[PDB]
């Protein structure tokens, strides 16, 4: 899916 | 606060051993703890807080996507009230630690923060917070939780252009996450290509002005650009 | 309890909706309303009783192995209360999830329990949680959790080996884990071993009774039997 | 490392 920051994990 | 008896150092310990044992939810916490020591926090502690509290609600709002996902299906064509209050549970859970993140930001990180690098990271947060509780939101007040998410990444924006280079990493995550946003909340697609693009081709030609540790920043985040404009066209 | 005033069924659902969303504490939250109904639980339901605590206290269990790690390296030749304080915060958490399950068990499952699919499956639970918590015990009372970890399992071993087939699940993975407190809590390696070789010997020689699909379901558990002998020998 | 079961994830 499209991406976004932060990201999780 | 139940962090108000710990040492501010302490907190930030805490905060970087919990990160380290994958114990998001604790992260958080010791991050809103020392947020209300009242000091402003340097730029490892501004990280440090926006990835706590992203684990915390990108859990939160994957769960609420599965849950809603079942709801959908429940009221097609061809259970009782358990999928609808449970993914109530979530939701209300999720906009309380969006409220609690802008709360911090409102008291008082924003009002603090003078310098270019801090006073955009914070109005990033709050349009990614804003943008969040919009993801679940339905009533009278939805056009006014995207304009606040619109306003808070367009202060940012402004700020960003004129204090920045293009090549800056937050000016860069900004700008991925308004683009996300103007493509699926706004519902924006042609602004948010544009905006990928303009700040990809941009980053691109000041590249040249970084070092090797500089570049491999930048560039990690312009990959992100890249592969959200290869999933839009 | 929390959950008093929500019906059982509706408790089940949505056990089954938190597991979709991977919400294990809310999991473990709607299994423990179930059973505080009082009922005895299908086999089913004991399979979601089992796999949302151990999601949450594997969760606790791994942070506590990252924490106490720290900690060993901070007290070596050559940072303050930090490290230990946050290790026995995450150890007084997971002590009161092993705490809250063998409450469960203790009142009133097993008690109740009187097929042997119900009462060996309990009582490895008992082994399991009373072998978490001796995981981290140190004080007077660490023989006597051990202990208790052990007279669980030897009671389930023994009710599995008189009335369930080798190839039985249960027996299975009650076997596997108790050749692991054997191996790793009681300092047996070769009791470990050995139990963990019959009981993979005398489930090939059962395969052929089975359907394939219980020959698929038993031989998964075979193949961890088989993967820590790899390991141990 | 070893294995025992259930298995968290
Ligand atoms: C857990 C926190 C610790 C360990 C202290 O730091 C995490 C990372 O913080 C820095 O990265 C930041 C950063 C990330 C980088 C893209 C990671 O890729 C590197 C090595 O660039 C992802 C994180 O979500 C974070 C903190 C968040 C943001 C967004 C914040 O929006 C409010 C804007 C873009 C980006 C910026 C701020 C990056 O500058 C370091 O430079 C990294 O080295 C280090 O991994
Ligand atoms: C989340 C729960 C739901 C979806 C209801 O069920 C999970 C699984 O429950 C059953 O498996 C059990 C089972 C597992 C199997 C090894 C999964 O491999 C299959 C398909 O055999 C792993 C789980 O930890 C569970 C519930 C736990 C146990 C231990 C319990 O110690 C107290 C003993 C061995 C094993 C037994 C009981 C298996 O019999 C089904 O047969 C599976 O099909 C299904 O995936
Ligand atoms: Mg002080
Ligand atoms: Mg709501
Ligand atoms: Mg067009
Ligand atoms: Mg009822
Ligand atoms: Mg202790
Ligand atoms: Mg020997």
């Amino acid at each position: 899916r499209r991406a976004t920051v932060p990201w999780s994990h | 606060g139940a962090m108000g008896s710990m040492e501010r150092a302490s907190l930030i310990q805490k905060a970087k051993l919990a990160e380290q044992a994958e114990r998001y939810e604790d992260m958080a916490a010791f991050m809103k703890g020392a947020v209300e020591k009242g000091e402003e926090l340097s730029c490892e502690e501004r990280n440090l807080l926006s990835v706590a509290y992203k684990n915390v609600v990108g859990g939160q709002r994957a769960a609420w996507r599965v849950l809603s996902s079942i709801e959908q299906k429940s009221n097609e064509e061809g259970k009782g009230p358990e999928v609808r209050e449970y993914r109530e549970k979530v939701e209300t859970e999720l906009q309380g630690v969006c409220d609690t993140v802008l709360g911090l930001l409102d008291s008082h990180l924003i009002k603090e923060a003078g310098d270019a690098e801090s006073r955009v990271f914070y109005l990033k947060m709050k349009g990614d917070y804003y943008r969040y509780l919009a993801e679940v939101a339905t009533g009278d007040d939805k056009k006014r939780i995207i304009d606040s998410a619109r306003s808070a990444y367009q202060e940012a924006m402004d700020i960003s252009k004129k204090e920045m280079p293009p090549t800056n990493p937050i000016r860069l995550g900004l700008a991925l996450n308004f683009s996300v946003f103007h493509y699926e909340i706004a519902n924006s697609p042609e602004e948010a290509i544009s905006l990928a693009k303009t700040t990809f081709d941009e980053a691109m030609a000041d590249l040249h002005t970084l070092s090797e540790d500089s570049y491999k920043d930048s560039t990690l985040i312009m990959q992100l650009l890249r592969d959200n404009l290869t999933l839009w066209t």
